[PDB]
């Protein structure tokens, strides 16, 4: 039969991919940094503790100018936080109370939600009349949304739990481009720092490399055993971190193309839901089940220190862009900063 | 008063049947915990009150004996603490009861705002620093500086009746009604009686009837609250099984009219 | 990564006896609850049995109880699934599943028309 | 003097923001909100048709807001979505209920709900959600089980040895094998209820009375017990 | 239908492999590199001032 054929052809393609992978590994990545001193006991304090949702926070996206966040709760509500003064700036009430994602526009002009209403709204901040007002309803995703991040004022790419990823032309509602392939939920997304990649970690054990440009999946990486519910680019751009429900962090390097270092310990069976590199990538914060985010050796897999606190699941995470203080939200709908 | 008497022997004899009740129940409560019924009773609440029984009846023999300046302050420093402590606790979990089982909607925004100022915890520590006070304030200056005192646990012990009024249909093991009404009226009738017969009588041996009385009411709300919750799980373990409560409490709230 | 591998399916008289296996690779096996399922033709994909990681909580189907015994080996990473007194209503692909998570009771997702977390399946047909 | 003036004004916009949120916190926490879950023979579209044609209310969600007994209610289907449910099940783990119908006259199909339940009550995260179970479809079971052609013991060997428990209830004009089949259905449902729930939540079967207002009154009852016994609990009496 | 999606996957296999693959030391050395080259300005790793946030 054909399909026999073909799966024939698949399993020997996949063969000589895992043969060349191999013989591309002539060290490890521990082999390698064995030499250089380990970081010193982390010690992050709470700061500020952002106070104010009503039901469990699901997603958090810090601005650029590293100062505003936005966060996502389950009762239906957008809350912009000023960190510094930990003053509420708005609070956008939304039409689903079932949202997944949050993100901040890089101008800081537009925020964007969704979940279980398969709709990502863009709400623009600074408008005319200084109200917040719904500017876009993009429509034509067939599962829920998991994560959205904006490429600029007028793209934005959304992953959904219909298996597909898409690009958004906002100004015309209309799906620009379609990144098929995942066998799951997408789960999570993370655009490169030069924004012509992205990378998503799908209900498959498997995070694809695309193209924003050719709308095709360049690398695929399977090194996970579960699930894997969160992506984050590294600084460089050439490698990512990935948590999944195995209660394992992985390392993968684009230009290698396979797995790096992995970052698990016998004690830690939750699963991670959120991951983010430091602002030198030396960092690997990541969220687990366990109401605790452990901090991890980026380099040497030492779990350097762990930001206890929250009484429920962490869910969010995220370090700002000048790496001034990590924020972590969980499911006590409550907000926390650390440095 | 002489320690050899039958009456001072009698009360002697109360007192410690009563503080050998309380120590089983104590020991009964802390072998069978993480169960329904102590949760329901009040928890560490229970040991509380338990304790306190414990160490008022340690100090009943203190009351027997020569006069002396330490036994007349304890007097009142600790049998009517105990007797405040107690009622004040009782009807503390009587509010809690009719609370959680009505007016939770009726009045949510109170209940919210009781739940979280840590009203429970609240309540008790304003009646014991005011009792406190007035204690103090009436050892500044018989019947009428008792009178204040029976004047306070009857309006605490009124209060906490008229909170376990509405529930007379709560579930057996939130129903109090029945120890409410028995605990206030033997309180009302010892404490009238007693105010009576301070006047009029002869001014020797009744201190041994005014300890005679305090025993009395110790056991009572020792034993009319703590005797049939220790009968029910010792003697009908079945009755005392989480499956059992939200059964119970199941068929309490869903009638069949 | 995630790969399940079946095999022993094929023709059997009514009557008869069969033995599958599921050769298991890309993670570590005592760690998750596994799973039999099966695909009738034109019907559904329809739970047949489940086991527990060290094996022992075990649970089945009502059509399948006293014929189906399910097993597994922790140290050559396989499930086994003897199937006795087979019959004609049987003839199904037998696909075998895995939980989504490890160090979880409940599973998610088993039957689903598509999920990671299954092999291509084994025919098992029936007949005189 | 422009950074007071500015402090000034952001002091003021969040005092109005947090007095909305009180506002919405005091809506919010009286509103109890139902997740309906089932199979597509259950029949959840008419629960859900019945209950906004006795009290008037109201994409990838079937919203419906109404009120019953000055009560704020919530009742939401998540249809749109695909079959696997491991993901975006863990939104309702704050939910009041979760309203499980199942089909009592499709024997075929049974195992699959009594394995749906199973998984939704071993859930980590649905762990603490109190599941009311509606047994749907009980006329169409009585049909079928007075019929004769279709027998429960066919597709479930342990019904041979069952008998009817001493606490059932003998409605009028009950034919033995209905009650009995009835009552196995509920004990199937309930073994899975009592297997695990360990007091941290509970099961409310209920066979459904035909067509009538008691669903919902027993949907009320059921909520207003799961909100007294979580008030209980949180106040450490049980 | 089934026999698409398998076209579709070995197309995509066949992509997906004949790439460059730099090896494992040259990329975990890159890594270094940049977190060491980066170290100083990291506010989480290295300990900044309370006067500077």
């Amino acid at each position: 039969s054909e399909l026999d054929q073909l799966r024939q052809e698949a399993e020997q393609l996949k063969n000589q991919i895992r043969d060349a992978r191999k013989a591309c590994a002539d060290a490890t990545l521990s082999q390698i940094t064995n030499n250089i001193d380990p970081v010193g006991r982390i010690q992050m304090r709470t700061r500020r503790t952002l106070r104010g949702h009503l039901a469990k926070i699901y997603a958090m996206h810090w601005g650029t100018d590293s100062r505003l966040l936005v966060s996502a709760s389950q009762d239906g509500k957008l809350i912009i936080w000023d960190s510094y003064t930990t003053n509420k700036v708005h609070a956008i009430p939304l039409r689903s109370s079932w949202v997944m994602t949050c993100a901040y526009a890089p101008s800081g002009n537009y925020v964007a939600c969704g979940g279980l209403d398969n709709i990502c709204s863009i709400y623009n901040l600074k408008t005319r009349e200084g109200n917040v007002r719904v500017s876009r309803e993009l429509a034509g995703h067939t599962g829920y949304l998991s994560c959205c991040r904006f490429l600029d004022d007028n793209q934005i790419v959304t992953s959904s739990g219909d298996t597909t990823c898409a690009l958004w032309d906002i100004e015309t509602g209309q799906q620009t481009t379609t990144f098929t392939g995942h066998t799951g939920d997408v789960m999570s997304l993370s655009l490169a720092p030069d924004t012509r990649l992205f990378v998503s970690g799908a209900c498959d054990a498997s995070a694809k490399l695309w193209d924003v440009r050719e709308g095709m999946c360049r690398q695929t990486f399977t090194g996970h055993e579960s699930d894997i519910n969160a992506i984050c680019f590294f600084p460089n751009g050439n490698a990512f971190a990935t948590g999944s429900d195995d209660a394992t962090c992985r390392l993968f390097d684009l230009r290698a193309d396979q797995e790096l270092m992995t970052y698990s310990h016998d004690n830690i069976i939750c699963g991670i839901t959120s991951v983010s590199f430091s602002k030198s990538g030396r960092l690997l914060l990541a969220g687990y089940d366990d109401f605790n985010c452990n901090v991890w050796d980026a380099l040497k897999a030492d779990r350097a220190g762990v930001l206890a606190g929250h009484d429920n699941r962490v869910s969010c995470l995220g370090v700002t862009d000048d790496g001034m203080a990590v924020a972590t939200g969980s499911w006590d709908s409550f907000l926390k900063i650390w440095n | 008063l002489e320690w050899h008497e039958a009456p001072t022997i009698a009360v002697a004899l109360l007192a410690a049947l009563g503080f050998l009740s309380t120590l089983a129940i104590l020991v009964i409560f802390w072998r069978h915990f993480q169960t329904p019924i102590v949760r329901s009773a009040g928890g560490p609440m229970c040991f509380l009150m338990l304790t306190l029984l414990l160490v008022a009846y340690m100090v009943v023999p203190v009351y027997v004996g020569p006069p002396k300046v330490s036994t007349c302050l304890c007097r009142q420093a600790l049998f009517p603490l105990c007797f405040t402590i107690c009622i004040s606790c009782i009807a503390v979990r009587s509010f809690q009861i009719v609370c959680a089982f009505k007016m939770a909607s009726r009045f949510p925004r109170a209940y919210s705002y009781w739940v979280r100022y840590q009203g429970p915890y609240v309540s008790m520590a304003f009646i014991t620093v005011l009792k406190m006070v007035i204690v103090v304030i009436g050892m500044l200056a018989y019947r009428n500086s008792l009178l204040f005192n029976t004047s306070l646990d009857l309006l605490l012990s009124v209060v906490g009746f008229s909170f376990a009024y509405m529930g007379k249909e709560l579930p057996t093991n939130y129903n109090e009604a029945k120890f409410i009404t028995l605990s206030m009226t033997f309180y009302f009738t010892s404490s009238v009686s007693l105010c009576t017969f301070m006047s009029a009588y002869s001014g020797v041996l009744v201190t041994i009837v005014d300890l005679l009385v305090t025993v009395l009411n110790l056991l009572a709300i020792s034993l009319g609250y703590f005797g049939p919750k220790c009968y029910m799980i010792l003697f009908y373990p079945e009755r005392n099984t989480p499956a059992y409560f939200n059964s119970m409490i199941q068929g309490y709230t869903m009638r069949r009219d | 990564q995630v790969q399940l591998q079946e095999s022993g399916g094929g023709l059997v008289q009514p009557g008869g006896s069969l033995r599958l296996s599921c050769a298991a690779s890309g993670f570590t096996f005592s760690n998750y609850k596994m799973n039999w399922v099966r695909q009738a033709p034109g019907k559904g994909l329809e739970w047949v049995s489940d086991i527990s990681q060290s094996g022992a909580s075990i649970s089945y189907t009502g059509s399948v109880k006293g014929r189906f015994t399910i097993s597994r080996d922790n140290a050559k990473n396989t499930l086994y699934l003897q199937m006795n007194s087979l019959k004609p209503e049987d003839t199904a692909v037998y696909y075998c599943a895995r939980c989504p998570a490890p160090f979880t009771r409940d599973c998610f997702d088993v039957t689903s028309t598509t999920y990671a977390y299954r092999g291509q399946g084994t025919q098992v047909t029936v007949s005189s | 003097e422009d950074q007071r003036n500015e402090e000034k004004a952001q002091r003021e916009a969040n005092k109005k923001i947090e007095k909305q949120l009180q506002k919405d916190k005091q809506v919010y926490r009286a509103t109890h909100r139902l997740l309906l879950l089932g199979a597509d023979n259950s029949g959840k579209s008419t629960i859900v048709k019945q209950m906004r044609i006795l009290h008037g209310g109201s994409s990838g969600i079937f919203e419906t807001k109404f009120q019953v007994d000055k009560v704020n209610f919530h009742m939401f289907d998540v249809g749109g979505q695909r079959d696997e449910r491991r993901k975006w099940i863990q939104c309702f783990n704050d939910v009041t209920a979760i309203i499980f119908v199942v089909d009592s006259s499709d024997y075929n199909r049974l195992q699959e709900a009594l394995n749906d339940f199973k998984s939704i009550w071993n859930n980590r995260w649905l762990r603490t959600i109190s599941v009311i179970l509606f047994l749907n479809k009980q006329d169409l079971l009585a049909e079928k089980v007075l019929a004769g052609k279709s027998k429960i013991e066919d597709y479930f060997p342990e019904f041979a040895r069952y008998t009817t428990p001493e606490d059932a209830t003998p409605e009028p004009g009950e034919d033995p094998r209905v009650t009995r089949a009835k009552y196995f259905i509920r004990d199937e449902f309930l073994r899975i209820s009592t297997a695990s729930g360990d007091g941290r939540h509970y099961c409310y079967p209920h066979f459904t009375c035909a067509v009538d207002t008691q669903n919902v009154k027993f949907v009320f009852d059921a909520v207003t017990d799961i909100i007294i016994k979580e008030n209980l609990k949180d106040c450490g009496l049980f | 239908a089934s026999i698409a999606q398998a076209r579709k996957l070995v197309e995509q296999l066949k992509m997906e492999a004949n790439i460059d693959r730099i090896k494992v030391s040259k990329a975990a050395a890159d890594l270094m590199a940049y977190c060491e080259a980066h170290a100083k300005e990291d506010p989480l790793l290295t300990p900044v001032p309370a006067s500077e946030n």
